[PDB]
RNA sequence: UUUUUACUUAUUCAAUGAAGCGGGGCUGGACUUGCGUCCAACUUCUGGAGUUAAGG
RNA sequence: ACUCGUGCCCCGUGUGGCGAAAGGGAAGCCGGUUAAUAUUCCGGCACCUGGAUGUGGGUUUUGCGCGGCAACGCAACUGAA
């Protein structure tokens, strides 16, 4: 149906002065609250400063791929849960009540290591065979020694993206630190695999940019500001 | 375990990597509010050796007072 | 001694000045966009004496340009303007006497 | 990745509030309805002016609490002498309590109501 | 080693309802010949009105 | 918006209290009456505020009155943000 002649234009001019302005999005200058203020102004500060090697190395991160390899060897190895242990528990009730001694109905385990005290002690006794690092410790003290505890101790280590997600991988909220010594050997072949990888596609790319400072990065006012003044002088 | 290390670490409060920290640190604090209350220790050793424990009942707070 | 006239006016009390009969301060728009980058028109209401203040001010109501609403300021006048005068105020306001640039 | 925002001020948003479900009351026995009936009319004022209005004007004077307001001693009357008023003047004495003229209906002889319920001749 | 002037994140000041800051690119132009650069974004006759969007 | 409180949808720049018996401010007059109160009681005659729903009247049925040149009038004669 062709549309009726008293349908017609009425388009707004938002130019100055001679109309409202639109509902537009104001987003980037909306007065946040003091703790989201303070939440991005602490990264940029962080960004800002010179930050000396130590803490500067934790910016490398494993890549994705690593990071899915590794998580894949190490959900075969995560700790055993609370109805785990209760049922295991229960069997060796009913060996010792049959009189079988214990660890007769139960094996060895195979998990992986967790805990910050555990894990460095694991290292300094060399039993560790492969370290991975949250990257985002809040105080980087507890680990910012850990590169270098695993470089002097001679064990493969890796800066890995989320203590969340080792916190999940081993039933917990963080866990800040993993580490795993000894794997069955239907997989001791992965193990191997995993370390060689780890190594030769983080440690080896990250040897000398673990070494330098972290960078003074301004802001995108002061780069465009720079930009302009090196262009005006050539 | 590692509290040995951050017991070495905090002695050496002129290195480059506590003096980063303590700056950074300095300036957040001076933001928030004169006394308020800390999720966590911002120095866990010094705490567990002060007579810190990690469960409930325990609670730190940080205060700022002028000079 | 005792403490002098002079040292006990900044405390105060009987020296502070008075207020009740003075309706706004004297002061520009905000800075504002249309001022920044063009100009903005106000129309002036009323020249109005100001109880302790030699100069008269002028009560201006300009449009909000982001609101439906209407805004009133106050600025000191400048001589020659008058009520029902058109100011405007911004870099592109034309040089005549009472715009603000 | 974030959403729009059309005012450039913020503002708590707005949560789940929930109403209390104690689980052990603070009090266990409510009180009884203090101020009732016969703590609210005291005793009928016998003095000449009292007795005067009774005849005069068809109403009664009671000595009432001092805290008891007109439509609690309007409903104290109906209640302790099946007693109906059309309306009820409140004042306070010099010695501290209350006194209330109550005047009744008109159907209703304030001699007999005295007489027969309150003991006044 | 001493002085000078550069950076911004410490720190300090000011404004606001924390609205249009900084880079561009689409258009409009005006200035120039190895077709190349600069500017701008639509309100000034009138003591009116302007909001809860028309349209594609 | 549901049988049922709890499901949502819009607006936001603000977001306390005390402070006047002479400032601001809803509404009561006359006559009579007591030993002592009265603009408070009694009689007559009124007013204001708030809440409810009626009778009549008015207006309309694709709609929300009519008149006067006009100043305006008439008993009403829809109206969120
Ligand atoms: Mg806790
Ligand atoms: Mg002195
Ligand atoms: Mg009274
Ligand atoms: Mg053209
Ligand atoms: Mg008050
Ligand atoms: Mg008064
Ligand atoms: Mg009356
Ligand atoms: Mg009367
Ligand atoms: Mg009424
Ligand atoms: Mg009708």
């Amino acid at each position: 149906a062709p549309k009726n002649p008293l349908l017609e234009k009425r388009p707004r001019n938002f130019g100055i002065g001679q109309d409202i302005q639109p509902k537009r999005n104001l987003s980037r200058m909306v007065k946040w609250p003091e703790y989201i203020r303070l939440q991005r102004q602490k990264k940029i500060l962080r960004m800002r400063l010179k930050v000396p090697p130590a803490i500067a190395q934790f910016q490398y991160t494993l890549d994705k791929n690593l990071a899915a390899q590794a998580f894949k060897l190490l959900n075969k190895y995560r700790p055993e849960t609370k109805q785990e242990k209760k049922e295991r528990l229960l069997r060796e009730a009913t060996a010792i009540k049959e009189g079988k001694k214990k660890e007769d109905v139960s094996k060895k385990p195979y998990t992986v290591k967790y805990g910050l005290n555990h894990v460095v002690g694991l290292i300094e006794n060399k039993k560790a065979s492969l370290v991975l690092i949250a990257n985002d410790v809040d105080p980087i003290e507890l680990v910012v020694f850990l590169p270098a505890l695993c470089r002097k101790m001679g064990i493969p280590y890796a800066i890995i993206k989320g203590k969340a997600r080792l916190g999940t991988l081993v039933h917990k909220k963080t866990a800040a630190v993993v580490a795993i010594t000894e794997v069955r050997s239907e997989d001791k072949n992965e193990l191997a695999k995993l370390i060689s990888a780890v190594k030769e596609g983080y440690l080896e790319k990250v040897e000398d940019t673990r070494k330098r400072w972290g960078g003074g990065i301004m802001g995108f006012k002061a780069q465009k500001r720079e930009e302009k003044r090196k262009k005006s002088l050539e | 375990g590692a509290l040995k290390y951050l017991e070495e670490l905090s002695k050496k409060k002129q290195s480059d990597v506590v003096r980063f920290l303590l700056r950074v640190r300095c300036w957040e604090y001076r933001q928030l509010n004169v006394i308020h209350r800390a999720s966590r220790p911002s120095r866990p050793d010094k705490a567990r050796r002060l007579g810190y424990k990690a469960k409930q009942g325990y609670v730190i707070y940080r205060v700022r007072v002028r000079r | 001694g005792r403490v002098i006239r002079n040292q006990r006016k900044g405390r105060g009390s009987v020296f502070t000045a008075h207020t009740r009969l003075r309706k706004a301060p004297a002061k520009f728009r905000p800075l504002d966009y249309a001022e920044r980058h063009g100009y903005i028109r106000g129309i002036v209401k009323e020249i109005i004496h100001d109880p302790g203040r030699g100069a008269p001010l002028a009560r201006v109501v300009f449009r909000s340009p982001y609101k439906y609403k209407q805004i009133t300021e106050t600025f000191i006048a400048n001589e020659g303007m008058y009520t029902g005068q058109f100011i405007y105020a911004g870099k592109n306001a034309a040089l005549t006497v009472g715009n603000i640039l | 990745k974030t959403k729009v925002r059309k005012s450039t001020t913020f503002h708590r948003p707005k949560t789940l509030v929930l109403s209390r479900a104690p689980k052990y009351p603070r009090k266990s026995i409510p009180h009884e309805p203090r101020l009732d009936e016969h703590k609210i009319i005291i005793h009928p004022l016998n003095t000449e002016g009292a007795l005067k209005k009774i005849e005069e004007q068809n109403t009664l004077v009671f000595i009432v609490d001092v805290k008891a307001n007109k439509a609690q001693i309007k409903q104290a009357l109906k209640k302790l002498y099946d007693i109906d008023t059309v309306k009820i003047n409140t004042l306070i004495r010099p010695d501290g309590t209350k006194k209330a003229f109550a005047r009744l209906t008109p159907d209703v002889d304030a001699l007999d109501i005295a007489a027969t319920k309150l003991g006044l001749v």
